[PDB]
Parts: structure tokens; sequence; C-alpha cells
């Protein structure tokens, strides 16, 4: 080898990578991509192969350092540890509630009110009951006989629709 | 055990609800109990089965 | 290099009670204040666990069948037990797993070792005697890790080899009992999940000599075997396993 | 409600009609810190290489390999992947690599 050589006689360093895959567990992988953690939103989470959909909030549950996920009685993952920063997050299902329609007779009126059962009013004439969030009914301080039952001591009537 | 009659009703209702949620973890002879695993692992002609 | 040790005293191995030892965490899942039933490879409660001694002249290194899983208990002081040997034929015909902790660092190797009939370590009174294997031809896996390690230490280990995954569960307990296993509860945390993918049917533990012939330091270890069964595990408010129930021991626990 | 009760007239009362579900807004795929990269610098940027009759072999295993710092490197005159697509190397997982 001289430096005055032409191309084709110059030295060439060659590395041959042979990826072989025996049925032992695989330990050579690429870089696992990660994205910024977004909290308090219904997102699809994928934590170390455990996937799902939920709202990831801060947790007061103190995990032991070898443990990663958390399960309730019904064996559903409700707690998890973030692998980047060792913090505990309580997965909560993206909120679901019954949508009930409170109406008088259509001979009487076409006005309706909507009850979102077990749903807070901040994430859906808006009134918060223990039965749920009631939209379209004017809450009054007067007490009457129950006409249309809502629940938890709340009843609706037509006079507009009042609750 | 004075109020056992109400407690039996409460325990039976909670146990029925608990068993109903425990039935979601069974695959019933399928390859997995998770729908998302089936949708991610298989083509729709076997996934429908 | 191999050396036959010919100054042993003939004595049958002993047997004793497992009590409520051999429990480990079945998975990586935190559970709080709940009772969870698991069907795994577990060590039975109050089972017949085999007892081997190292005392001076007793030097117990036999070679035992692995079965479906191994519970190893060590009532240890001054670190005589250094590692383990796993394989099927323990020669160059098959491939064998070697676990050692010498005076510096913890070494995990998967090679085709030509093992000695009597392999051991040796400390001169400094550690300067290594007689484990005579050759190592085809090495497919190496892993260098952190140090794992009156009797003062209880070292409990559980080795499983399932689906090519070799699980080491470990627990260190400060004890002050002289002779036998302590009676109590201590859950074994998972230590190493090891990707070997080889057949293991027979194992042999490694002891260390003391030179000043040779002298055996005071140590004692216990070998038990895992069987598939169900335990009912109790998880407290801090998520630590404090109690367990063997469902097939007696009708009360059933 | 008219569609649920199958009638054009609805009597007075409360009628449960549907279900309100919040919907997914993002995908979050947090993974551990990308640590213990494979020592390709000790193979490619080695001071002394071997001859071809006594070629060196390094068994790259038990590590994670960033292949796209090689495929995006300007230095290599020839980069020919035969059994595998080049950009798909960061996704496929192999038992071990021989260099
Ligand atoms: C230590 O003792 C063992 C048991 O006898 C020896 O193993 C045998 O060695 C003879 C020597 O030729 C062989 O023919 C046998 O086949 C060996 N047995 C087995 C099961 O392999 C061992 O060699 C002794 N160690 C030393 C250093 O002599
Ligand atoms: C343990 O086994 C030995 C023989 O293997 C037997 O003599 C002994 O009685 C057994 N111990 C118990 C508690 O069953
Ligand atoms: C312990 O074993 C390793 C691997 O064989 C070796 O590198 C190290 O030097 C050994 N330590 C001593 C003190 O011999
Ligand atoms: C194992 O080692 C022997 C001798 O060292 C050699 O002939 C054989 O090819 C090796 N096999 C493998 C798969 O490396
Ligand atoms: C493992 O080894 C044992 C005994 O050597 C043998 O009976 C068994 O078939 C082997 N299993 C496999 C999967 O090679
Ligand atoms: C749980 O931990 C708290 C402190 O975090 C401690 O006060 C309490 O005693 C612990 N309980 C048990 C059963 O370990
Ligand atoms: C990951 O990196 C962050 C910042 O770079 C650090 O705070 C965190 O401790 C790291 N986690 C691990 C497991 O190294
Ligand atoms: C060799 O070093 C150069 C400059 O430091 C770098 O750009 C290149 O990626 C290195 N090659 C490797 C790491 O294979």
């Amino acid at each position: 080898f001289q430096p005055t050589y032409g191309v084709g006689y110059q030295p060439y360093r060659v590395v041959v990578l042979s990826f072989e895959l025996l049925h032992a567990p695989a330990t050579v992988c690429g870089p696992k991509k990660s994205t910024n953690l977004v909290k308090n939103k219904c997102v699809n989470f994928n934590f170390n192969g455990l996937t799902g959909t939920g709202v990831l909030t801060e947790s007061n549950k103190k995990f032991l350092p070898f443990q990663q996920f958390g399960r309730d009685i019904a064996d559903t993952t409700d707690a998890v540890r973030d692998p980047q920063t060792l913090e505990i997050l309580d997965i909560t299902p993206c909120s679901f509630g019954g949508v009930s329609v409170i109406t008088p007779g259509t001979n009487t009126s076409n006005q309706v009110a909507v009850l979102y059962q077990d749903v807070n009013c901040t994430e859906v004439n808006v009134f918060q009951t223990r039965a749920g969030c009631l939209i379209g009914a004017e809450h009054v301080n007067n007490s009457y006989e129950c006409d249309i039952p809502i629940g938890a001591g709340i009843c609706a009537s037509y006079q507009s629709i009042i609750a | 055990s004075a109020l056992g009659k109400l407690q039996d009703v409460v325990n039976q209702n909670a146990q029925a609800l608990n068993t109903l949620v425990k039935q979601l973890s069974s695959n019933f002879g399928a390859i997995s109990s998770v729908l998302n695993d089936i949708l991610s692992r298989l083509d729709p002609p076997e996934a429908e089965v | 290099q191999c050396v036959n040790l010919t100054t042993r005293t003939q004595l049958p191995p002993a047997y004793t009670n497992s009590f409520t030892r051999g429990v480990y965490y079945p998975d990586k899942v935190f559970r709080s204040s709940v009772l969870h039933s698991t069907q795994d490879l577990f060590l039975p409660f109050f089972s017949n666990v085999t007892w081997f001694h190292a005392i001076h002249k007793r030097f117990d290194n036999p070679v035992l069948p692995f079965n479906d899983g191994v519970y190893f208990a060590s009532t240890e002081k001054s670190n005589i037990i250094r590692g383990w040997i796993f394989g099927t034929t323990l020669d160059s015909k098959t491939q064998s797993l070697l676990i050692v902790n010498n005076a510096t660092n913890v070494v995990i190797k998967v090679c085709e070792f030509q093992f000695c009939n009597d392999p051991f370590l040796g400390v001169y009174y400094m550690e300067s005697e290594f007689r484990v294997y005579s050759s190592a031809n085809n090495c497919t896996f190496e892993y260098v890790s952190q140090p794992f390690l009156n009797f003062k230490n209880l070292r409990e280990f559980v080795f499983k080899n399932i689906d090519g995954y070799f699980k080491i569960y470990s627990k260190h307990t400060p004890i002050n009992l002289v002779r036998d296993l302590p009676q109590g509860f201590s859950a074994l945390e998972p230590l190493v999940d090891l990707p070997i993918g080889i057949n293991i049917t027979r194992f042999q533990t490694l002891l260390a000599l003391h030179r000043s012939g040779w002298t055996a330091g005071a140590a004692a270890y216990y070998v038990g075997y895992l069987q598939p069964r169900t335990f009912l595990l109790k998880y407290n408010e801090n998520g630590t396993i404090t109690d367990a129930v063997d469902c097939a021991l007696d009708p009360l626990s059933e | 409600t008219k569609c649920t009760l199958k009638s054009f007239t609805v009597e007075k009362g409360i009628y449960q009609t549907s279900n309100f579900r919040v919907q997914p807004t993002e995908s979050i795929v947090r993974f551990p810190n990308i640590t213990n990269l494979c020592p390709f610098g000790e193979v490619f940027n080695a001071t002394r290489f071997a001859s071809v009759y006594a070629w060196n072999r390094k068994r790259i295993s038990n590590c994670v390999a960033d292949y796209s710092v090689l495929y995006n490197s300007a230095s290599f005159s020839t980069f020919k992947c035969y059994g595998v697509s080049p950009t798909k190397l960061n996704d496929l997982c192999f038992t071990n690599v021989y260099a």
C-alpha cells in the first residue's frame, strides 16, 4: 500500500454486520422512541409494552423500586410507573356516563334537558347534582312535589324546565 | 352480626359485580382476553372469529 | 486445573423444615392491601428441604438435579459460597451456565466449559485459587454485574428456567440464629431476568477453601425444589408481601 | 329519544338515550433512557484493523444499536444491506450481531 495508488488499489476497511436470530431471547434492538408525557388528558399510553387508553394523573401510591405496574382487585392496570422519571401515575378511564333526556310530553312542549350521569360539569343553565351534570334545567330554591325523578333528592318539572 | 341481613344483600351485589368484571379477563377459548391484542396481532378474517 | 479433595468425612446430608420460606414476588405488579391468588412454581410450606454443611471435616459439594426450579438458602458468614453451575451434562458436549462472585466482581457466562469433578474457589490467609473449569470453547453470552452478596447472613435465592428465561429472585436477611433456618416470613424480590435459552437439568454450587492443606469455613446451605401450585398472597398498605397461604397444605389453608 | 323509543310522541319522564365517552387525544409512548449503546465506535473507528485472511470478529450482543448513525454517516463509500431493508434496522430485534 502506497498513498500514490489509484482507486481500486487503495485500502478499504470493511465491516460485515451479520444479524443472526437464534430462538434465545433477543437482546439487540434499536433505540426505543419516547415522547413527552402529557397528563390530565385521555391519551393512549404505551409503557414498556403495556398499552391502553386513559387519563394519567399523579399518584400518592408509593411503589417498591422493582415494581412497575399496579392492579386493583379485578386485575386491571390502574397504576403505573413512568420509566423516564420514577413517578407513579394513576390511570383513570376516559370518562363515561349515561346521557338521559328529561322531557315533558311532546303535546306539551319540545323543550328537553340533558343529564350526564356521574359526570362533572367542567369536562362536558348548567347545574351540578350528585346524580350528574344537568344541562338545560333552571335550578330553583323552591321545593315542589316530584314530577320527573332525577335522583338524590332532585326532581324536574315543567312550568321552561326547572330542577 | 345484628345487621347480617342487609350485609348479605350488599355482599351478594358486590360479589356479582366483581365476578362480572372478572369475566372480562377470560379469553373463553380465544388467543387472548384483550381485543386490542387481537386487532394488533391478526388480520380481520381471523380477528372476526 | 483440577484437584481431588480427599480429606472429607463421610456423612449423609440432613433434612429440615422449610416453614414459610421460599416465597417470591410472582410478577412486577404492585398490589396494595389485597389478597391475590397465583398458580406458579412455588416451594411448599413446611416441606422437606435438604441440608448441607461446610465445617471443620465437612465439605459438601454434590451435584443435584435442577427439576422445575430451585430454592437455595444460605446461612452464611464470611462469604464461603461464591456461585453456581447449571447445565445438563456439565461438559463440552452441551452448553453450560456459570455464575461466580470472586473478590472483585460478579461474572455470568454461558460457555461450553470442561468442568472439574471437584470445582472450588480458594482464599489464602487474599483469594488466589480458581479451579472451576479446564477449558471454555464456545461462549455465547457474557454479563458482568453488581455484587449480589454465628451465622450473620441469610441469603435466599430462587432460580427458574422458563421459556428460555432464567429468573433469579434474591433476598438478603440480617439474622443471628446459630444453626438452623429461622422461622419467619420474607418475600424474595426479583433480582435478574437472564436471557440464556438453554436446557438446564443439573446444578452444582461453588464453595471456597481457606489456606494457611485446606480448611472449610463455617457455612450451611439448603436445597429445595419448586412445584406448580397456588398461593394466596397478602399485600399490605405499603405493597409488601407479609403473609401467604399454601392452598394444598392442609384443609384449613384450603 | 324519539328514535330510541320508536315513537314520534314522547311521554313525560326521563329516558336514558345514549352514552357520553371522552375520546383519545394523543399517543404517549414513554420508554426508558436510551442507555448502554453498542460499542460500534471500537469496531468502526478502531486504530488497527485486521487482514482479510485473519479477519476479526466481534460478537455484538446484550446492547442496543443505533444503526441510523451508520446509515446517515457520510464517510462510508459502500453500504449494502442484502437480507434486510436499511431503514428497518432500528425496528427489527435480533438475537446477536457479528461484526
Ligand atoms: C478427581 O476425581 C474424579 C473422579 O474419579 C476424576 O474423574 C475421573 O478421572 C479419570 C482419570 O482418567 C477418568 O478416567 C474418569 O473418566 C473420570 N470420571 C468422570 C466421571 O469423568 C478426576 O479426573 C479427578 N481429578 C483429577 C485432577 O485427577
Ligand atoms: C425428609 O426426608 C428424609 C429422607 O429423604 C426422611 O428420613 C425424613 O423423615 C423427611 N422429613 C420429613 C419431615 O418428612
Ligand atoms: C474475578 O473474575 C473476573 C473474570 O474472570 C476477573 O476479570 C477478575 O480479575 C477476577 N478477580 C480476581 C481478584 O481474580
Ligand atoms: C464449538 O467448539 C468446537 C471446538 O472448540 C468447534 O469445533 C465447534 O465448531 C464449535 N461450535 C460452535 C457452534 O461454535
Ligand atoms: C433437556 O435435557 C434432558 C436431559 O438431558 C432431556 O431429557 C430433555 O429432553 C432436554 N430438553 C430439551 C428441550 O432439549
Ligand atoms: C407502611 O409504611 C409506613 C410509612 O411509609 C409505616 O409507618 C407503616 O408502619 C408501614 N406498615 C407496614 C405494615 O409495614
Ligand atoms: C433519565 O434521564 C433523566 C434526565 O436525563 C434523569 O433525571 C433520570 O434519572 C434518568 N433515568 C434513568 C433510569 O437513568
Ligand atoms: C467515528 O468518529 C467520528 C468522529 O468522532 C464519528 O462521526 C463517527 O460516527 C464514528 N464512527 C462510529 C461511532 O462508528
